RNA sequence: AUACCAAAUUUUA
RNA sequence: GAGUAAAAUUUGG
RNA sequence: AAAUCUUU
């Protein structure tokens, strides 16, 4: 009868409210911790368990190995990006009788950011507290070493590690008319989305999970599904240029207009894929490829799109294919968004701000000095002072981002947007 | 020893003050600055920006986020019995539980929308009214926030109504969005870190930058700037409801209501005072009262201080500065390279807790400050020695352990002095895997908080391992939560399993490959 | 899927039983009636001819798989869907007059909106009240935290003894000696005596806050982790002498003093008399059996004692250490002395820190900091953020802001920058 | 115009 | 007695 | 009695 008490004069009730009502209240301690622990010998009592009884039963974790060299750099955000379980994951671990609230909590993709100040060689990935060591989440075939860099050391004749054809283990996902058709060189399948799920004839295949993960689309299991014109087989026999650039989050890489390639044994990318250094080449890697969804915006993707298509009116070609690349970027694929800075409707209230800023993995860019050929071609010179500080290096020939001393204008300098930083053109 | 640090250093090692004044000397002074505000002698409470820029949200549906709603933190809960009015401190489960059960809805949204559609304040919605909600939701209790660093007084906070809760929770939400559309640089979601390093890419093309701080921030935002703002943005009559339970609002100090008039009472709309100064500029990377403006002339500083003085976001003058070298955002301080300020920052020390929860603690801030530039490894690792001689000291008595196994801390009756890499790369005996700092609970938290649940009637039958794809907005009766919980025992029994195995996603992913 | 059709789904599975028995509808929004573990796809599932089936508006798609049936709702007179089926069992259902509820936008005005914003502008509004004219200027100059310790040490004075301070050092005593003198100092104040402890009874408050004054600083402080440690120990173990390696310390509680039934236990806030033991020599002093001890008193609340037990010192002492620049050495008035000062005196001034528990020096900290990395600041503004000696009393909080003042002073003296 | 939850710990306003 | 809001970690569901 | 509307 408690649930006439809680919930007097209603029958029914939200699972919130329930769940809420739930919950095991606790009192706080009027005494401190010590005090606390030493009540009855509690605390002693509970080492004496632990050690007699749960700690036999602890597992062993593996002990970190990998190191790599690091250095001091700016402060920066590394992100980590967890995936949780897809649906059908989530479904038949449920139905196995494991606990449907824990296995509910899994289901989120996570997005976590660390302030950290060291850089490695490859932009690895470091593990909490062992930055400044180099311990990394990444652990050392040469192929799929290669796919996962922008600069592969050796290529091997193939697409994954430079321009050429598909290799076996390479699969593929690319978009004919209004399907997609992922081919593996083995199986070759072709997927539809209805309203929210991602249709195909078997979802269980692996670059049909890489599509939905994509298209962040439940996979569904829809026999009458098929194409018309598969060229597929073309295409895999065909040769195609490699962007250089890093994965990106989603663990694959752009070799066409809307077209990803995906390796069997990488998973997702151990290495922050856009970054100070990278950003604009990345840019100009999908200039013409669609979107990406591979940059997380700051704020709102319309008002960034918006500000990316006042920039887009005024301006060279060249400012102009870098503005579509980073729409490209941080338009999420398939959704309804107008990434292509020429269909889209231009918005007066963009053009009526001064200054039109957008923030992409907490890069902040202005969008106005690009059109003005500011990170590519001229660094942005701000005085500081007519004095010199202590513990300020001179002023390179080509200097970049950060303060130095001229000696030429004897003053302090601020420089940002350099070219040195942001092209780096070696 | 703060005083003649190299770096910059907040003083932060010690523990913040504590307090056992009564919160009523502490409420009255924050009215009585309220009040004084509003006669218009010391501070600015009228708004005279322009917020006709703002997008339009009215067209949006209603939608309420049910679990903003129900939490542990306490509210107040009105009751008139005699004609009198009587405020008790609960919990935020319990009274919008009342709430709800006082006018009969299934679920907050339905009570919204019932509150919105209804033809007369006097119409009754169950056993109240429109009327009678605005009476009740205009009614605090004071409270005091102690053990923070640099605030000897400590600060009075204060619990609302469920209802106020309730409709504070669209407008904010709303808000929140009209920032992310509309703030030249997006900070409401960013960390304190995060919008430090946003801030000095920002302000990396003006010579001065304006560390700022602004002082009565809550006080000095009025009903009718919360009003303008809302009204800006679209939020029709929930707005004009809450500006209107804001400006009758009544705080209970001790035994008597005492009336508030002017304020928000202590960041009630962070998102709303925030929207009020960046839906009249751009030119300010700010949220609440914290703003990383950044000049060039003596011209554009008085420009600034105009904006700041149109938007009710009067300056601090103890606080605010102007540097150069460096800029200064949620106590981050940065080069204007972007370079983390050499010094210790805002690291802080560790108090005695227990134990093990020391050494936890110890390690985690260890580890922050080293992924950061604030200390060299080998200090880190000395400084975690030194800790662990201390924790020695402090505990290694019978009261606490009676172990000698080497494989124990010293302060167990052990003779292992771990090292700080060895335990971060799990490189040390299972015992100090709750030692970690992403390791397991540790014995002192387990203790303390069986505890505090050890201290007491009926429960609820258990509503746990639903399907991870049902919606928590659908309504369950007492029928339904036993059918249910019925059905999931019956399949666990087909499967031969008792209370199901509890999941980890940590392990899963390690069986997957 | 919206909840709008929630009841509307409802309607449409109305006793529809298949199979003899089993229901052949499963609504959707139904608890009890989903299938568990199935995504879902409409608003509700036919089980016997294993379909889905979503309600519809005119000219209103929902996002659903196209293989869900649209039993399509017209407004005018008729429902029309693809099955025929569906259709007959909407028209028997349906008959009923139920209509779907419009959707509430966030902008909804209601028809009291204009009272309640007449009510509104009637009531009280802020007048506008005056711009400030703000000057900015150099931040203050070694001559103004001289200024403001100047006039702290004029408005208080100082104290003759270092009182509890003093604790930080050997009182000189062994541990007998020690125990015998505290617990001789407590007989003589005529603390009662009961179940083996000490508690000192009250009856009536001056209603007033006691003398304040600077602290003069000892020499050093070797005993302040035993001295932190032992107020630690003392927070319920009180009413017996409590002993470290080289001192110890009586807590005596605080209770009121009814007459005949009083309080003869503590409780949860009820207040300490901490009393410790220090080198005689001041007005202090306590005799007893050849043993000389200037005995010391603190009067804490629970929480302060929380507080100032839990602080590491050494932790603290390092961590300070690792970024500090040299410590010059001071006088007992925190006064530059190169001659005759000691920097031990620092380490009195770190426990003073922590026997503060209003911590007033992390406010002079935050502020020192401002000072440090500020360009310009406001004129008669900034300066006046060091004067908080009135958001504190008492002795120990006062000559806290005193020695951080004069860190201040004595870090722009000696280490300009 | 529009286009995970709770508790605990630390920090930040 | 201990509120509003943000970030991160762990525990539980 | 003291860091005094607290020691309840
Ligand atoms: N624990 C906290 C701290 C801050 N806040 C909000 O943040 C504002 C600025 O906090 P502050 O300490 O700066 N006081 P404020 O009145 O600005 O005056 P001050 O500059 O200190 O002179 C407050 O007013 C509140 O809205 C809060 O809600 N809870
Ligand atoms: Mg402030
Ligand atoms: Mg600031
Ligand atoms: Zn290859
Ligand atoms: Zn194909
Ligand atoms: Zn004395």
């Amino acid at each position: 009868s408690q649930f006439g008490k809680s919930f007097k004069g209603r029958t029914e009730v939200t699972i919130t409210e329930y769940r809420s009502h739930t919950v095991k209240d606790v009192h706080r301690s009027l005494l401190t911790a010590d005090k606390s622990l030493r009540k009855s010998f509690c605390f002693r009592n509970a080492l004496n368990q632990f050690l007699d009884k749960d700690l036999p039963l602890l597992p062993i974790r593996p002990k970190l190995e990998s190191r790599v060299a690091v250095k001091k750099s700016k402060l920066r955000s590394q992100l980590s990006f967890r995936p949780g379980l897809t649906q059908e994951e989530a479904i038949d671990l449920y139905n196995k009788g494991y606990d449907g609230d824990s296995v509910s909590g899994a289901l989120q993709d996570r997005v976590v950011n660390e302030p950290v100040a060291y850089s490695s060689a490859d932009n690895d990935k470091f593990h909490r507290g062992l930055a400044a060591l180099g311990y990394t989440l990444a652990d050392r075939d040469t192929c799929e070493s290669g796919f996962v860099r922008a600069i592969p050391t050796t290529p091997c004749g193939f697409i994954c590690c430079g321009p050429g054809s598909f290799k076996d283990s390479l699969g593929f996902v690319i978009k004919i008319g209004e399907f997609w058709h992922m081919y593996d060189g083995f199986q070759h399948f072709v997927a539809v989305e209805d309203a929210k799920f991602l249709a195909s004839k078997s979802p269980s295949f692996w670059l049909a999970k890489r599509l939905a993960k994509r298209l962040n689309l439940v996979p569904k299991e829809d026999p009458s599904v098929a194409a018309a014109e598969c060229p597929c087989k073309k295409v895999w026999e065909a040769s195609f240029a490699r962007a250089p650039t890093a994965l990106d989050p989603f663990g694959g890489r752009a070799f066409c207009d809307q077209g990803w390639v995906y390796h069997r044994d990488v998973g997702y990318a151990t290495a922050n894929h856009i970054s100070q250094e990278t950003l604009f080449q990345q840019a100009l890697s999908v200039r013409n490829l669609g979107p990406q969804g591979s940059a997380n915006v700051s704020g709102s993707i319309h008002t960034a799109l918006d500000r990316l298509r006042a920039a887009y009116s005024r301006g060279t070609p060249a400012s102009r294919s870098i503005l579509q690349g980073l729409a490209n970027l941080i338009t999420p694929v398939g959704e309804n968004f107008e990434c292509d800075l020429d269909k889209r409707k231009l918005n007066i209230k963009a053009l009526r701000s001064p200054e039109r800023y957008i923030t992409i993995e907490g890069l902040v860019v202005n969008l106005d000095d690009v059109v003005r050929g500011f990170y590519l071609d001229k660094a942005k010179v701000t005085v500081l002072s007519r004095s010199k500080w202590m513990g300020y290096e001179d002023l390179p020939q080509k200097p970049p981002n950060g303060t130095f001393y001229c000696r030429k204008r004897k003053a302090m300098l601020l420089i940002s947007c350099s070219p040195g930083t942001y092209a780096k053109k070696r | 020893m703060w005083a003649f640090q190299e770096g910059v250093c907040k003083g932060n090692l010690l523990s913040g003050p504590t307090s056992m004044k009564a919160p009523d000397s502490a409420a009255r002074e924050s009215i009585d600055r309220a009040s004084e505000i509003m006669t218009g002698k010391s501070y600015n409470a009228v708004h005279t920006g322009d917020l006709s820029k703002l997008p339009n949200q009215g067209e949006s549906p209603l939608r309420i986020v049910d679990s903003d709603l129900y939490s542990e933190r306490s509210c107040c809960w009105v009751i008139e019995k005699e004609g009198r009015v009587v405020c008790k401190s609960t919990t935020l489960t319990r009274g919008m539980t009342s709430l709800l059960n006082t006018t009969k809805c299934s679920s907050p949204s339905e009570l919204i929308c019932k509150v919105l559609t209804v033809e007369s304040l006097s119409e009754k919605i169950g056993d109240t009214s429109v009327e009678e909600l605005l009476s009740h939701g205009r009614y605090f209790k004071c409270a005091l926030r102690d053990q923070e660093r640099g605030k000897p007084k400590s600060r009075a906070i204060f619990l609302s109504h469920p209802f106020f809760r309730l409709l504070s929770s669209v407008v904010e939400t709303h808000a929140r969005s009209v920032l992310s559309k509309v703030s030249a640089v997006y900070t409401a979601t960013a960390s304190a870190e995060q919008r430090a390093m946003m801030a000095a890419q920002v302000v990396e093309s003006r010579k001065h930058v304006l560390n700022g701080d602004c002082t009565k921030y809550n006080e000095a935002i009025d009903a009718d700037t919360l009003l303008k703002v809302w009204d800006a943005i679209g939020m029709g009559s929930i707005g004009v409801m809450l500006a209107y339970m804001v400006r009758r609002k009544c705080v209970l100090i001790k035994d008597t209501l005492v009336e508030c008039p002017g304020g928000m009472l202590m960041g009630m709309f962070n998102a709303t005072a925030t929207l009020a100064l960046q839906g009249t500029t751009d030119r300010f990377l700010s949220f609440s009262d914290d703003f990383i403006t950044s000049f060039n002339s003596p011209a554009e500083l008085r420009e600034i201080e105009d904006l700041l003085f149109a938007s009710c976001h009067n300056l601090s003058l103890k606080k605010s500065y102007i540097s150069v070298a460096s800029l200064e955002i949620n106590s981050c301080t940065l080069t204007r390279d972007g370079d983390l300020a050499t010094g210790l920052g805002c690291t802080a020390g560790v108090p005695f807790r227990g134990p093990l929860v020391t050494l936890k603690q110890t390690a985690a801030m260890l580890s922050g400050a080293v992924d950061s530039g604030v200390m060299p490894f080998h200090s880190a690792e000395r400084l975690f020695q030194i800790k662990q001689q201390e924790c020695a000291y402090r505990y290694n008595n019978p009261t606490y352990t009676t172990r000698n196994e080497d494989f124990l801390p010293t302060c167990l009756g052990g003779k292992t002095v771990i090292s700080f890499q060895s335990l971060l790369t799990w490189d040390c005996h299972p015992f100090w895997y709750q030692v970690h700092p992403d390791g397991p609970d540790t014995i002192d938290q387990k203790v303390l908080s069986v505890l505090a649940s050890k201290t007491r009637r009926t429960r609820l039958e258990a509503l746990s391992d639903l399907d991870p794809l049902v919606p928590h907005r659908l309504l369950v009766s007492e029928s339904d939560v036993s059918k249910i919980r019925a059905a999931r025992q019956a399949h666990l029994k087909s499967l031969g399993l008792e209370q199901p195995t509890n999941f980890n996603y940590a392990i899963y992913k390690a069986v997957q490959p | 899927m919206d909840s709008r059709f929630a009841q509307l789904t409802g309607v449409f599975c109305d006793d529809f039983t298949y199979s003899e028995g089993s229901r052949r509808f499963l609504s959707s929004y139904s608890t009890v009636e989903r299938r568990p573990g199935v995504p879902v796809e409409g608003d509700c599932y036919d089980c016997l001819k294993n379909k889905w089936i979503a309600f519809e508006l005119e000219g209103q798609p929902r996002k659903f798989p196209k293989a869900t049936v649209r039993c399509i709702l017209n407004n005018d007179a008729t429902y029309v869907c693809s099955e025929q089926e569906y259709q007959q069992i909407c028209k028997v259902q349906f008959k009923d007059y139920l209509e779907i509820d419009g959707v509430v936008k966030v902008g909804h005005k209601a028809s009291y909106d204009a009272e309640l914003r007449e009510r509104l502008l009637e009531l009280p509004h802020p007048k506008s009240g005056p711009k400030p004219r703000i000057e900015w200027v150099a931040p203050p100059r070694l001559a103004d935290i001289s200024k403001e310790t100047a006039e702290l040490k004029r408005q208080y004075g100082f104290f003759e003894c270092s009182k509890f301070l003093a604790c930080g050092e050997e009182c000189g005593l062994d541990q007998e000696a020690r125990e015998l003198i505290l617990n001789e100092y407590a007989r003589d104040r005529e603390f009662e005596f009961r179940n083996g402890g000490w508690i000192q009874r009250y009856t009536v408050a001056s209603h007033k806050p006691a003398t304040q004054k600077i602290l003069p600083l000892p020499a050093s402080a070797p005993l302040a982790r035993e001295l932190l440690m032992l107020i630690a120990r003392s927070t319920t173990q009180a009413g017996k002498v409590l002993h470290s390696d080289n001192t110890s310390i009586l807590a005596v509680p605080v209770m009121r003093d009814s007459g005949k039934h009083s309080k003869r236990r503590p409780t949860a806030s009820t207040h300490h008399l901490v009393v410790g033991l220090s080198k005689p020599g001041c007005e202090h002093d306590f005799e007893f059996d050849g043993y000389r001890a200037a005995v010391h008193v603190m009067h804490l609340d629970p929480k302060q004692s929380a507080n100032i037990g839990e602080q590491d010192f050494v932790s603290t002492r390092e961590i300070y250490k690792l970024d500090m620049l040299e410590l010059p050495p001071i006088s007992r008035k925190g006064d530059l002395d190169r001659a005759s000062g000691l920097e031990t005196r620092w380490d009195v001034i770190l426990l003073l820190e922590c026997l503060d528990s209003t911590r007033v020096s992390q406010a002079v900290a935050q502020h020192f900091n401002r000072h440090r990395l500020a360009l310009s600041v406001c004129k008669d503004e900034f300066r006046k953020g060091y004067q908080l000696a009135s958001e504190i009393r008492g002795t120990i909080p006062l000559s806290s802001l005193y020695y951080s003042l004069c860190a201040v002073r004595l870090r722009m003296t000696v280490h300009p920058f």
